[PDB]
């Protein structure tokens, strides 16, 4: 049969404002056919890596539940997404589990991310009292209490606020710069699989 | 625990450190590369800012005891976090200090000497002065610029300088230190592991150490020097005695190399200029960067990044904006490295482009280490790895592989002389000045010379080690160390001495890493990548590793060494004792003509 009712990709890859790492959005997709050859095609999307399924069998392999999770980090944390891996991102910020079958999509967005004066509205969380599990969030503005005093709500010494800026300008090095990570997690439940790919005649 | 709560401190610092202090150094090179009156007040405000961010850490950074840290790098940090500075005194105190400085700055900066029954033809020194002195053969006009710059700048200077020892010895009684000189010496004090301890009251017998085996060079340098200044001056210097002090081809003596027009060995040998060869080719400054960058790569450090090829100034902008002549490799932060340098297509820029290149490798190599490690592993250091970029860009074999200088170039014995001559001129009568200067601001500093006897010490030091003599005898109404820039503007000195010694000590080993067979001089670490291994190791560390350990990783010591230096002159050295054996070398140190 002839297809139409493609997911919404350009919702997730193309929104005009993404989230902080530390609150970093998610969006589940599923009853749509979903084509993996748009992002594939796109030569700005550097960085397309895959875990657990191949990049090629993307369009025939389908699932139940697709999971697109969108935020900003800098270049060099972004081999922090990934299962296994630590930094502040991966204890603090975005875990993925040791079984996480899905793909890492990562791209630079200076054009889009970067003032001049200093794009303070991408935040991520350094102090945490305890790493995140898999898929968890904490967008908690609680004081981080490092000492034995207690904090009582105000900053200072051994009182940190946990969420700092990353205050993007274009004139970074290539590590520093704004990357764009979009995350698709693949699952399959009882459910009946309702996110399959395109066929032919 | 204590520790943890420093790393949790140092994790909360470097942040939000390292975005004050890239708006800082952005405002810095905003007013660098266009001068305005908005530029300057930016950068005030900017500096300001970042300024009073790090006092405020230094001040909770000192609350921590460091006989409880048992990591050497989070302690190391944090002794670069609690160093004050001038702000361990009252406020008053330190109000006082910066109008003395801030009065010697502008006062140096408008430094002015008139001729005498001539009133229109009033001179600064960076213009005109200092043509004169690079260029005039005259011994009147040279004594009048010489002692009428002395005149009206020491006797300005004078009671500058003795409050400006009292104020500087009170911030460093202040910081545990028992002089300034203390506190300019604990720039080289190592305390990591055993064996690399290195303390700051070593560092001055060691450099007296290092100069107990440069004299003999330097002494037959001067003697050569002396024998042709004779034959330019015939009745003004005598065969015995020192050098007078305006003859030396620079305002203070600092630098010989204005003085190889009048000591060339061999005139009918032209020098390895390539300037036209530049001209023929029609090359330009990107391309001057980009054989640079070539350079760079085929020794194995990585490329220049795109940032710095967008960001930074190669020429003369000319489209309104005043600049900043002097080059200057810039570390803004966050992976931003540029440089301003106005190149102009000659060798001189090219090898200064080289130069300034290696520091931009050696700041873009420990960019992985925490923010209070990203310095140098002491202050000879950086400069000393882009002096020896410097060295290798020179070299012929250099010169013909790039094409600048043709294949069928013939390095005769005496092109290697005069070369190696314009280069001690450089290099090796730099030393005593150098070392001569910080001994006798140390003693002041330590109050060995007494307040009262300043001058009558000071020229009988470069009477002893440098060999130069005074022209006209001077009382302690002048103030003649304080003509010199680095002097009235607070700079440690010692650090030219150590980037001379580590420089070739540095070179050998890259040389002997890149398995060069000929002499030192001539040699290359193009196409090296096990040389640029063993220099990487270095600069990666910055200042997390004592410096004794980075220069065990560079050469295998843990010292100063000067056999480098003397294998770099060796044969310039040898000619030298050719060419001494009927003369007199050494100086006498009563006045002799
Ligand atoms: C985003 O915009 C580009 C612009 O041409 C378009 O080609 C692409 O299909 C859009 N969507 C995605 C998911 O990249
Ligand atoms: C120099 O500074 C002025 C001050 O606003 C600015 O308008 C001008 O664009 C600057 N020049 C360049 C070349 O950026
Ligand atoms: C270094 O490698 C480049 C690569 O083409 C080559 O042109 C150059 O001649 C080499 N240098 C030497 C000294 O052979």
């Amino acid at each position: 049969p002839n297809i139409t009712n493609l997911c919404p990709f350009d919702e997730v890859f193309n929104a005009t404002r993404f989230a902080s790492v530390y609150a970093w959005n998610r969006k589940r997709i599923s009853n749509c056919v979903a084509d993996y050859s748009v992002l594939y095609n796109l030569a700005p999307f550097f960085t397309f890596k895959c875990y657990g399924v191949s990049p090629t069998k993307l369009n025939d392999l389908c699932f139940t539940n697709v999971y697109a999770d969108s935020f900003v980090i800098r270049g060099d944390e972004v081999r922090q997404i990934a299962p296994g891996q630590t930094g502040n991102i991966a204890d603090y910020n975005y875990k993925l589990p040791d079984d996480f079958t899905g793909c890492v999509i990562a791209w630079n967005s200076n054009k889009l991310d970067s003032k001049v004066s200093g794009n303070y509205n991408y935040l991520y969380r350094l102090f945490r009292k305890s790493n995140l599990k898999p898929f968890e969030r904490d967008i908690s503005t609680e004081i981080y209490q490092a000492g034995n005093k207690p904090c009582n709500g105000v900053a200072g010494f051994n009182c940190y606020f946990p969420l700092r800026s990353y205050s993007f300008r274009p004139t970074y090095g290539v590590g520093h710069q704004p990357y764009r990570v979009v995350v698709l997690s693949f699952e399959l439940l009882h459910a009946p699989a309702t996110v399959c790919g395109p066929k032919k005649s | 625990l204590t520790e943890e709560n420093a790393k949790t401190f140092l994790n909360n610092f470097n942040q939000e450190a390292e975005d004050l202090s890239y708006q800082s150094s952005l405002a810095s090179w905003n007013y660098n590369t266009n001068i305005t009156e908005e530029n300057a007040q930016k950068m005030s405000e900017a500096a300001a800012k970042w300024s009073a961010f790090y006092e405020e850490q230094s001040k909770t950074a000192q609350s921590f005891s460091l006989q409880e840290i048992q990591t050497p790098i989070i302690k190391r940090q944090l002794q670069a976090l609690q160093q004050s500075g001038s702000s361990a005194l009252s406020a008053d105190k330190n109000k006082q200090l910066n109008t003395i400085l801030n009065t010697m700055s502008t006062i140096y900066s408008t430094g002015k000497v008139c001729n005498p029954k001539n009133p229109q033809e009033c001179l600064l020194l960076e213009p005109g002065l200092d043509e004169i002195m690079a260029t005039s053969t005259d011994y009147n006009s040279r004594l009048w610029a010489w002692e009428g710059w002395r005149a009206e700048v020491g006797k300005q200077l004078r009671p500058l300088y003795e409050e400006y020892v009292v104020l500087k010895n009170e911030m460093a009684r202040a910081n545990n230190y028992n002089d300034y000189g203390d506190y300019w010496r604990g720039d080289y004090e190592a305390e990591g592991a055993d064996g690399y301890n290195y303390n700051r009251n070593q560092l001055i017998e060691d450099v007296e150490r290092t100069f107990a085996e440069i004299k003999p060079l330097y002494e037959h340098l001067h003697a050569y020097v002396r024998r042709k200044l004779m034959d330019t001056y015939p009745s003004y210097i005598s065969p015995t005695g020192c050098l007078p002090a305006h003859l030396l081809g620079d305002m203070w003596g600092r630098f010989w190399t204005n003085l190889y027009p009048l000591t060339v060995p061999f005139a009918q040998k032209p020098n390895i200029d390539v300037t036209d060869a530049m001209m023929n080719q029609g090359w330009d400054a990107e391309r001057i960067f980009q054989e640079a960058e070539k350079f760079f790569v085929s020794v194995g450090l990585p490329h220049m990044t795109q940032g710095f090829w967008a960001n930074s100034m190669l020429t003369e902008p000319a489209d309104g904006r005043k600049v900043v002549c002097h080059p200057t490799a810039w570390d803004l932060g966050h992976g931003d490295f540029r440089i301003k340098m106005c190149t102009k297509v000659t060798m001189d820029n090219f090898l200064t482009a080289h130069h300034e290149m290696g520091h931009i490798q050696y700041d873009m190599a420990y960019a992985r280490q925490p923010f209070l490690l990203r310095n140098g592993a002491n202050e000879g250091f950086h400069e000393a790895v882009g002096e020896i970029m410097s060295l290798s860009a020179a070299t012929p074999k250099h010169l013909k592989s790039i094409g600048l200088l043709p294949s069928d170039f013939q390095e005769d014995s005496e092109t290697e002389i005069n070369f190696l001559l314009k280069q001690a001129l450089t290099i090796v009568g730099t030393l005593p000045f150098t070392y001569m200067l910080e001994k006798w601001r140390w003693m002041v500093f330590r109050g060995e010379i007494p307040k009262e006897q300043w001058m009558k010490k000071w020229w009988e030091m470069k009477r002893e080690i440098v060999g130069v003599v005074e022209p006209l005898p001077h009382d302690e109404t002048y103030c003649d160390p304080a003509s010199l820039f680095h002097v009235s503007n607070d700079y440690s000195f010692i650090r030219y001495y150590t980037r001379t010694i580590y420089q070739f000590q540095f070179q050998e080993a890259l040389c002997q890493a890149a398995k060069y067979n000929g002499s030192l001089h001539k040699c290359d670490i193009s196409n090296s990548t096990e040389a640029g291994q063993k220099l990487l190791k270095m600069l990666s560390l910055g200042n997390s590793e004592p410096w004794t350990k980075a220069l065990e990783n560079v050469v295998g010591a843990r010292n100063m060494d000067v056999k480098p230096l003397l294998n770099y002159f060796q044969p310039l050295f040898d000619w030298l004792k050719e060419q001494n054996r009927n003369s007199f070398v050494g100086w006498n140190t009563e006045w002799s003509p």
